[PDB]
């Protein structure tokens, strides 16, 4: 499947990288192809909840 | 009694600054183009 | 040793008297108190663009510009082919409640009204007509006029 | 028959519209033709009533 | 720490004494007033051209 | 009773601000450029 | 978006914020740039536009939350004026604007 | 059918975007193509109310 | 009681200058390169 | 108990310069060389 990967978040929204290069920016309650629906953007910490209990975060390599 | 007078002296504030707003009429503009 | 403690916590209220959680609570309240303040009584008008015909009889009625307080008004002057005609000159009655700006040889004026409910009239003259054109300026309607295209009986300059 | 709208009204007067193109003015007391005789000009709302019955209000695409 | 949720809600009363309510019922009353301002007595006149 | 009296002049404090607000209209800008 | 000229059409609506800019581009039918001649902005208390006097770009910023007006846009060829209005405080911010004319 | 998507709302006013392209604008009384009458036009988190029951909101790709 | 009413001055202190900042919008600047 | 309003007014004039000196940010320098 396609990882996606933090670039940027402030509180309210989040700019997500994919693996294709594809930009995406997301909202509280936004669709994610292969994700589902976002659940909570939490600004501290990098991490975004996703309904199918995957966590979104910042790149290893890149953070 | 005495808050009718109160009344009365807060109208005549109030009417005076109406009447002399209806008085003013300004002038007309004519503008010319070339 | 204890003393220490003490005197850190209390001079961190006194240096930041609002929490974190206050200071959000605080900026939802002062940016609805702009919401409330900007926003306009009843429903606003409906941006519409228009064209009317002007008839030079003595037995017609001048035509009506519909403004609204703050917004702008764009008047164009085109014969009865379609052909713009130019401005020679206009008279304004009442400049307290209406600004108007116009370069000095197009055909286009571009009327604001200043006041909410106070309406007047106005004298246009053609570059070929002798007759003066006549028209009323009503603001605060249910319809704001955009644009307005005004055919004129004549023929003017241009054909 | 000739259907008539409302293009501007103030206290007193209101100015009309023909679905022929024709323009009116308009007094409390006056003659309007297919219509009757106006009982009253209602300044707010955009409503003129008519002896007839007949309501003259704005044009629904244009209001 | 009850003291600061008290004196939180006075502090927004003295700085803000209007409501969002009353705001937007203080501008009707404007607007109305004006409207009473700029009104003519009787009828306006009939806009004519003659000959 | 007295509380009323000091809030209701809080409320013509700002009441007086929000209106003359109101009031002002600025003139429109025509920009020519060549 | 694409702009019609006819009397019976709405004017578009541009989408803005405050602290923020929108650049508004003008294209012809066809897509090639269609330099603009003048242009008249109401409320300049709640907006503010840069322009180089020959360019067919503007770039506006709004100054206010929630205050709304319109704008008077004149281009080279055209004899009807273009007309715009600007509401900020939305849930979409216009980064660029692109706009088709009709002529 | 045809979708209509809000593109700007204010209190009292709101745009209306379709499929087809088309723009319009509504007020609380008025005629929607496909959808009946506006019953109430909602300024914060917007949603539109119909008299058929659908709910008009923001788009989901532009929000 | 008079504690309540020292903690509500200095806070009325703080949310001044708080609202007063968030007011504070600058101008573009446009630079232009030749 | 007294100790404890002086440790405090010591502390205060403190923080009051550590906070003020990060605010300090100074603008870059560009050096161009020929």
């Amino acid at each position: 499947r396609i990882i996606y990967y933090i670039q940027a978040v402030i509180p309210g929204r989040a700019w997500l990288i994919g693996s294709n290069g594809s930009t995406l920016t997301v909202r509280e309650g936004s669709k994610i192809p292969g994700y589902g629906m976002v659940k909570l953007i939490d600004s501290l910490q990098g991490r975004i909840l996703t309904s199918s209990g995957q966590v979104i975060k910042f790149s290893q390599e890149d953070s | 009694q005495q808050e009718i007078q109160q009344r009365t002296s807060d109208m005549l504030t109030a009417a005076t600054q109406l009447v002399q707003d209806w008085k003013q009429v300004e002038t007309q503009v004519y503008t010319e183009g070339t | 040793e204890v003393i220490d403690k003490k005197a850190f916590k209390d001079m961190t209220r006194n240096l930041y008297p609002l929490n974190p959680e206050q200071v959000v609570k605080l900026k939802q309240i002062y940016e609805t108190s702009e919401y409330a303040k900007a926003a306009t009584p009843g429903t606003p008008p409906k941006p519409t663009a228009t064209s009317q015909f002007v008839n030079l009889s003595p037995g017609s009625t001048p035509p009506v510009i519909r403004l609204s307080q703050g917004f702008v008004s764009s008047l164009v002057f085109l014969d009865s082919t379609g052909a713009p005609w130019p401005i020679a000159a206009y008279d304004l009655g009442d400049p307290s409640s209406f600004n108007i700006q116009w370069d000095k040889t197009s055909n286009t004026l571009m009327i604001q009204a200043t006041k909410l409910y106070n309406y007047g009239n106005l004298a246009v003259r053609l570059r070929g007509l002798n007759t003066p054109v006549m028209l009323t300026l009503i603001p605060g309607q249910k319809a704001v006029d955009y644009r307005v295209d005004l055919r004129v009986q004549g023929y003017g300059p241009n054909a």
